[PDB]
RNA sequence: UAAACGAUGUCGACUUGGAGGUUGUGCCCUUGAGGCGUGGCUUCCGGAGCUAACGCGUUAAGUCGACCGCCUGGGGAGUACGGCCGCAAGGUUAAAACUCAAAUGAAUUGACGGGGGCCCGCACAAGCGGUGGAGCAUGUGGUUUAAUUCGAUGCAACGCGAAGAACCUUACCUGGUCUUGACAUCCACGGAAGUUUUCAGAGAUGAGAAUGUGCCUUCGGGAACCGUGAGACAGGUGCUGCAUGGCUGUCGUCAGCUCGUGUUGUGAAAUGUUGGGUUAAGUCCCGCAACGAGCGCAACCCUUAUCCUUUGUUGCCAGCGGUCCGGCCGGGAACUCAAAGGAGACUGCCAGUGAUAAACUGGAGGAAGGUGGGGAUGACGUCAAGUCAUCAUGGCCCUUACGACCAGGGCUACACACGUGCUACAAUGGCGCAUACAAAGAGAAGCGACCUCGCGAGAGCAAGCGGACCUCAUAAAGUGCGUCGUAGUCCGGAUUGGAGUCUGCAACUCGACUCCAUGAAGUCGGAAUCGCUAGUAAUCGUGGAUCAGAAUGCCACGGUGAAUACGU
């Protein structure tokens, strides 16, 4: 390889964690694999949901999952009732009383795990991938963002050889620590090969 | 280009013409046993960074395996023979 | 100013400003409203010759003085006279700030 | 007859310039040139114009006029035939059939370009320490075996995946066994599961014996699980990493890569992205048809150095008190220290050099001096580089089966070829005694203290600690004295034996270490090559990961702590 993941070495900086719990190392496996399997049970059941971020805390022996979306509809449902079915099911794969909340995230095609599942959504549909990322590449730009890359990987297009282009537009300065790089990736099942995207998102500095 | 490491002089006597000395007959960052070295062997016997290096160099390397008592006192001998 | 007073240390701030305000002795020359440019005078036709070319490419008025090596083409109105002896072309610019200071009368 | 060429017919006229050479000549210097003309020839720039472009450009390829010669896609072919000419020698005139869909000019980009320079780099120079010799550890190829599992296999594989192989492990094999399967879901039948059992087998299992039969029981059956029945299906460390995703190494923390707008060009395209310097830097100044922008470089992030503020425990003890003298306790909050936040370093200033500039050279202050130091950060792209065996995945393959379970044994087998090491090969020393000063880490089926036994692996008892509170853990090197005197040795530990000591169903295969006991090979190693410019090489210890147990390996910590640089 050759980049560093913008998110994670920003970790100490502006990049806030999605993991916000202290435990012991008695624990910490455990409540690492336990935040595994109810996020592994939540992106799953709400893969049509917008799910931007799935942020886990455990206050006092009760988790408190909050969901990033930017449908709360679809994850709310009617009154709450989806929530709660979803609680149930975090309250018993986790083993404690937790709670999910739930956030707006405005501004959608300005996500990087949005836009990296939009393409993705609408990448399998059998629909040509130069118009549909540029959908990404055009969107952002009305939007704010001055600075975004939208990456895509192997077998585009039904072909037997692998290709990437990523068509840069803005500024994106990943050597900068500061830049507030928002950055998430996806892969398409599709018929032919696996094909992956990557796409950032530079929101400004600091 | 970039002058020559400047060493402290020897504080044992404030002089900077036998830091150097000691600190090449020195062996494996030993440099306390290097006293036990070379003080034994002075204080008991009673460019310039081309020549003087090169040839005083010449007077430790010879002292590795030549099979006596010890090479602590023979470089003893060896620098009265040179004296 | 105010970001050597905020953000940046003082120290980088001013070099990083003392190597860029060698340039606004050409730009602060221009932002009375942007530009918008009317007309071109210029003193040395053949020295300049570039700003004479994009001028007449807009199709603006060019005031030029030419003696012997500059050429009357590129120009609308010349002035044939000297492009050294700083006395005349001094005289010229007096001229010209004043004919433009009293033309709104 | 010639590339007989300026590849440019002859003649005339007209149309801006600049720089020459050669040869006349007029005026005035009546010195020889001279200064100013004025002709002819001629070389080179260039304007308009012209040209496809290259170019030509008053010696036109401009603008015209007179006349002549000539051309009409490439090849066949300047060939055949005839004529004429010639001493044959050949020349000249000059076809066609046939075939091809081009042939061609000029210019654009970028590719070998074995005609170059320039710059940078422990790359060389200097110095330091080494590997290739040996014994073991591990890894790689090769030999056998059922298997010695698979992949990695120049620099960018070879102490690699594997950060840890007695069974399991482990993907391999021998044998036994199961076929909706060990693992998942669905349908039905039963029994609760669970617990106590035996018997045959190695177990997977099979044949039996007791208890239970628990919450609803809305009376079924669910709530769970187990066994069985047919089916869908499961399952695969199976195969393609040139099908891939993802992830990684690679040139290389090298400095370049391009875009918007402009400009130039009919145009492909060029410019930008250039010289001088300058930087570590496409770092930046100066003149430049280009200005800018993007990724690039730096910096922002982490650590370290000085100081300050805050808090003062389990940390410290400057002052006071006496001390079970030990910060031990009052007590002090000074100081170290601890962790939070700031200040400080910015060529900031000065001198000089350098274009005055960039920049550099030194100095001053400053703890830190010239990005103070070290990390993290790797551009477009380079290797169809590697991974299908971490995972996902396209296609392919076996579904009473390479599937699966179980037991066993493989994976560590050698006869070698080589890496990577460690052990070292010792008298800057080794052995014996007193023997001081670290940091950084970890500890609950755990670190495990004291004491006792114990030659020790250690064992028994068992305080404390889920921790600036206790343990790991006496750090060695180092110091003082003595001693060993070149002895293949007091070194060195392989190898081999008795017994252990711990871990586990179980260690011989194939664990570690020790008590005791061996005690060889190794006295510096071949061309060659590797790493290194400061807390750096070179030593010595410390802890951690993985780990029931199993570090010469890896990661991290400290102590002691060097020498060299003339330059490309």
């Amino acid at each position: 390889g050759q980049k560093v993941h913008p998110n994670g070495i920003r970790l100490g900086i502006v990049k806030p964690w999605n993991s916000t719990w202290f435990a012991n190392t008695k624990e910490f496996a455990d409540n690492l694999d336990s935040d595994f399997k109810v996020r592994q049970y939540l992106t799953k059941e709400l893969a049509k949901a917008s799910v931007s971020r799935i942020v886990i805390e455990r206050p006092a022996k009760s988790i408190r999952v909050t969901i990033h979306t930017a449908r709360p509809g679809i994850v709310i449902g009617k009154k709450g009732e989806d929530v709660e079915k979803l609680r149930k099911v975090v309250a018993d794969i986790a083993g404690v009383p937790a709670q999910i909340n739930i956030a707006e995230v405005r501004k959608p095609e300005l996500d990087a795990k949005l836009v990296a599942d939009s393409i993705t959504s609408q990448l399998e549909r059998r629909v040509m991938f130069r118009r549909a990322m540029k959908r990404a590449v055009q969107n952002a730009m009305r939007l704010g963002a001055k600075g975004i890359k939208v990456e895509v990987s192997g077998r585009l297009g039904g072909a037997e050889i692998a290709r990437t282009e990523w068509y840069r537009e803005g500024r994106v300065p990943l050597h900068t620590l500061r830049a507030d790089i928002d950055y998430n990736t996806s892969e398409a099942h599709t018929t032919y090969g696996v094909i992956g995207v990557k796409v950032w998102i530079f929101k400004g500095e600091i | 280009v970039i002058g020559q490491r400047k060493i402290l002089p020897d504080p044992k006597f404030g002089s900077e013409l036998l830091a150097k000395f000691v600190n090449i007959l020195m062996v494996d960052g030993k440099k306390s046993t290097a006293e036990s070295i070379v003080y034994s062997a002075l204080e008991t016997l009673a460019r310039p960074v081309r020549r003087n290096a090169l040839a005083m160099r010449w007077i430790v390397e010879a002292a590795r395996k030549r099979g006596d008592k010890s090479m602590a006192l023979r470089l003893a001998n060896e620098l009265s023979d040179a004296a | 100013q105010d970001g050597t007073f905020d953000k940046l240390t003082k120290k980088e701030a001013l070099m990083r400003t003392r190597e860029l305000e060698k340039l606004e002795n050409s730009l602060g020359g221009i932002k009375d409203m942007g530009g918008l440019p009317d007309a071109l005078f210029v003193i040395d036709a053949d020295h300049e010759h570039i700003a004479i070319k994009e001028a007449n490419n807009l199709g603006i008025p060019v005031f030029a003085i030419v003696d012997t090596n500059s050429d009357p083409d590129g120009v609308d109105f010349v002035i044939p006279g000297n492009d050294d002896a700083i006395r005349a072309v001094t005289l010229y610019l007096g001229a010209v700030a004043a004919t433009v200071r009293e033309g709104r009368s």
